[PDB]
């Protein structure tokens, strides 16, 4: 529920570095695809399970 | 002291394609 983002999915660390004012990233079906960790920034993909 | 205002205009400068802003954060 990252600053009201809900949903659920796997959180795993890549290289998609936002940028600094971005909060998190949606797809061109959009969804959600990223988002920030507002504790430590560091960009988080969003990807179901199974 | 307040008196002094000096200002131009012609209705029109320039017309390029400027000012476009990021519209949200995502």
């Amino acid at each position: 529920n990252f600053n009201g983002l809900t949903g659920t999915g796997v959180l795993t660390e890549s290289n998609k570095k936002f940028l600094p004012f971005q909060q998190f990233g949606r797809d061109i079906a959009d969804t959600t695809d990223a988002v920030r960790d507002p504790q430590t920034l560091e960009i988080l993909d969003i990807t179901p399970c199974s | 002291q307040c008196v002094n205002l000096i200002t131009r205009t012609q209705s029109y400068t320039n017309s390029f394609t400027r000012g476009v802003y990021y519209p949200d954060k995502v």
